[PDB]
RNA sequence: AAGGUAAGUAU
């Protein structure tokens, strides 16, 4: 009984299924004319990988990090309060001469 | 997405949640091809190594593993869920759904904060943790 | 600027005040900021050096 | 005359350091720190910093092997 | 030649003197540090997938994203170009029926 | 008319060997049988051109190890490695790739070289700033002609007489022209109103875009 | 993301991975460093890298750099116009500019 | 229509 309703829905969709799945085909072709697929943009390079031998494949080196310990894993940057002299100096301002 | 470990059936997800006893299991339910899922998975891959001590990240394909779709309501394009000692952990994100994160997060620091908060709360025994950021608004200005 | 300049100290105090104006608003100091403040304080304590 | 030194550095730099040092004997009696400074013109910094003018630089620095290195 | 040790009080060959001083005072806490650095390294898990898993995941992703890979272009999630698994709904009242249906699905 | 004043002056004849490259995601046996099916084989097609389009190498995209930020240069003969049977160019299309090796047949008396700049990448249009290293006095194209037509064309030496150069980014750029005075042999550049006497040697140190050559 | 996935898939497909699966992750690391070396405006020349692999990595870096520049300029113009954007987007765009 | 679910032990 589910198949009956599913076929009914498909039949109702059959009104413009061919006329809208054909227009989207032309739209896809037009879009790909200007903006090709990413895989096709590397097709020639991917083809040229057939000349890399097994020893050459094994000769690929492991990537390391140039920056040293102080940059990769720096110690915790302790935050400290502003010195009391700043409160004192802000407090000195606003005290005005009487003459 | 293609770097994080993948769970291929419901039993594997069961064992992954059961196996970890001192780390929060972070599971992304979704599809590798989903753009939201690709953003979430690349953020997870970015923070995968940093949270090694207190988190393990797995990826589950809901089409391949529809075993938890009914109970966990895994019907959004992307879903991130946290478990601790075989116990689903809820997060007061402010989105109205505390049971999961069902959107892609851009910043990799926010996900680290969420995982850290979940770990703290779950190790304290809580079943709900209040996230450090309220996600009731995307803060777009 | 001569070594016996009549204003060699007033200008130094004015210069150090501008460098400390970035810290006039109270804020948590990191290592670089506190190093700069230490240098300014050392210059103020021994103006001639 | 100087096979080893011409092997290490090109004969052009070899000649330019041997002539300015006063000969092979005088260049061999010269400390290694004073050989790098042979033929170091005191280029006048024209507003630019001293580092841009590359101070304390001689034939050795401008030789082929040294110039085949990144500036840092 | 032979030399007296300023660190051990013994006679040693002259050729081994440099190495003798270099490794005669190797701080044992260096060995302890290396040991604890290797004990943690062995116990470390694999955060990322192995090469086979990465390759299989990449091929599975390519089989769906036909707007990047392949020749023909279907929708984003479609692969182009019986039995339905019974799953628990998470309710304690339906544990028994779901379990029996899982049992009843075994051939 | 077949032979107008533009055909006999600028138009030459070139031969193209268009081979269809099979899709990489195919079995090796299937690949070789498709090659045998004559669907993926060379098809010699003659054609005529008003100018020769010269593709430039891609920018280095990185600093050099020793001399950081070195201007990219390429010898002209490397650019003119096109139009011969030895070399091939994998022309990529959204449908399938093709292998199109060219072969010159008839060299026009006046040969126009159009260097390919202002290439539209996937997101915008960018100019290739590679400096073309070409001589301005004497060349020889005998190596760029097929053996059948080498006897027919006894002359293969061309002299640069006109040069176009584009200064600035493709968004907004100026077009300067260096012209060789045929009577005197001197080179003069003229940017609109401005006219200056640039030395002939300094002509080749420019980002050339269009050149005109005379076979004499 | 799509460019990285496509390049990695192509490289791993042409890779005779029956013996060298463990290089796969290494490959992605190169695809990072090259990109970083372009973003850091520093020279990138791996000595042991095979020429076809280096050529495709350079093609990937060029495509990603073109997209990067276009996206940075587009986001900057959006922000200048007054488009409503997030803080993380602003920080990333500022870094790109 | 929402962004308004305390969590935890016990049957």
């Amino acid at each position: 009984a589910d198949a009956i309703y599913a076929a009914l829905d498909k039949r109702m969709d059959e009104r413009r299924k061919e006329r809208r799945e054909q227009r989207e085909k032309e739209e896809i072709e037009k879009y790909r004319m200007e903006r090709p697929k990413i895989q096709q943009q590397f097709s020639d390079l991917k083809r040229k990988l057939a000349e890399v031998t097994e020893e050459e494949w094994l000769s690929i080196p492991e990537v390391g990090d140039a920056r040293n310990k102080r940059q990769r894993n720096p110690r915790y940057e302790k935050l400290t309060p502003v010195p009391d002299s700043f409160f004192a100096k802000h407090l000195q301002t606003g005290e005005n001469h009487t003459s | 997405s293609y770097m994080l470990p993948h769970l291929h059936n419901g039993w594997q997800v069961d064992q992954a949640i059961l196996s970890e006893e001192d780390r929060v299991v972070v599971i992304r339910f979704g599809h590798d091809w989903d753009p939201t899922c690709m953003k979430m998975d690349e953020v997870l891959y970015s923070i995968a190594e940093k949270v090694k001590n207190f988190a393990v990240i797995y990826l589950v394909d809901i089409t391949e593993v529809p075993d938890f779709n009914k109970m966990y309501e895994l019907y959004d394009p992307c879903t991130v869920m946290f478990f601790f000692r075989n116990k689903h952990i809820m997060i007061d994100l402010g989105t109205g759904n505390n049971n999961k994160i069902n959107w892609a997060m851009e910043d990799k620091q926010e996900m680290v904060d969420i995982i850290e908060t979940v770990y703290r709360g779950a190790r304290k025994g809580r079943g709900l943790v209040v996230s450090p950021k309220d996600y009731s608004t995307k803060y777009r200005y | 600027p001569p070594l016996s300049y009549k204003h060699d100290t007033k200008l130094l105090i004015l210069a150090l005040e501008r460098l400390k104006e970035a810290y006039s608003v109270k804020s948590r100091l990191n290592q670089s900021q506190r190093e700069e403040l230490g240098l300014i304080e050392q210059a103020y304590d021994n103006p001639h050096e | 005359i100087a096979p080893n030194l011409s092997i290490i550095i090109g004969a052009s730099t070899a000649a330019k350091i041997m002539g300015v040092a006063g000969g092979l004997t005088n260049l061999s009696k010269m400390p290694a720190c004073n050989i790098m400074l042979l033929g170091a013109q005191r280029k006048t910094l024209s507003g630019f910093s001293s580092t841009s003018v590359l101070p304390h630089t001689g034939y050795i620095y401008h030789s082929d092997i040294v110039q085949s290195l990144p500036p840092d | 030649e032979y030399l007296v040790s300023p660190i051990t009080g013994e006679k040693i060959p002259a050729s081994k003197m440099q190495e003798h001083m270099r490794i005669g005072l190797l701080d044992p806490r260096w060995l302890e540090q290396r040991d604890r650095s290797i004990r943690e390294k062995q116990s470390d898990d694999e955060v990322y997938a192995p090469g086979l898993d990465i390759e299989s995941s990449l091929k599975q992703l390519a089989e769906r994203r036909t707007d990047i890979f392949g020749v023909e272009e279907t929708a984003i999630g479609k692969k182009i170009g019986p039995e339905e698994k019974v799953t628990w709904d998470g309710h304690s009242g339906s544990m028994a029926r779901t379990q029996q249906a899982a049992q009843a699905n075994i051939t | 008319k077949k032979k107008t004043i533009v055909t006999d002056v600028f138009q030459g004849s070139m031969r193209i060997f268009t081979k269809k490259l099979p899709h990489p995601d195919l079995p090796a046996e299937e690949k070789e049988q498709l090659l045998h099916n004559d669907e993926y084989q060379e098809t010699m097609v003659e054609s005529t051109f008003m100018y020769l389009t010269l593709d430039l190498p891609t920018a280095p995209l990185y600093k050099d190890e020793k001399e950081q930020l070195i201007i990219p240069q390429v010898p002209l003969f490397n650019i003119l490695a096109k139009f011969n049977g030895i070399t091939e160019k994998e022309y990529k299309t959204y449908k399938e790739n093709f292998l199109k090796r060219f072969q010159l047949t008839k060299l026009p008396p006046y040969l126009i070289f159009c260097i390919k700049r202002f290439t539209k990448n996937n997101f915008f249009v960018e100019k290739n700033p590679t400096i073309v290293n070409f001589p301005i006095t004497n060349v020889d194209l005998r190596e760029y002609l097929s053996e059948e037509v080498q006897a027919v064309h006894k002359n293969t030496t061309y002299d640069l007489i006109a040069n176009i150069v584009h200064d600035g980014k493709p968004s907004e750029g100026s077009y300067r022209i260096h012209v060789l005075h045929h009577g005197t042999g001197k080179w003069y550049e003229l940017q609109d109103l401005q006219v200056t006497d640039i030395l002939p040697q300094m002509i080749t140190l420019s980002e050339a875009y269009i050149q005109i050559w005379k076979r004499r | 993301l799509e460019l990285r996935a496509a390049v990695m898939h192509d490289i791993l497909d042409m890779m005779p991975e029956g013996i060298k699966q463990n290089k796969a992750r290494t490959i992605l690391q190169h695809l990072s460093e090259a990109w970083r070396c372009w973003k850091a405006n520093i020279p990138w020349k791996v000595p042991g890298l095979p020429t076809p692999i280096e050529n495709m990595i350079l093609r990937y870096v060029k495509a990603k750099a073109d997209w990067w520049t276009n996206t940075a300029h587009y986001n900057r113009e959006r922000i200048r116009r007054g488009a409503t954007v997030d803080k993380t987007v602003c920080k990333k765009n500022l870094g790109r500019l």
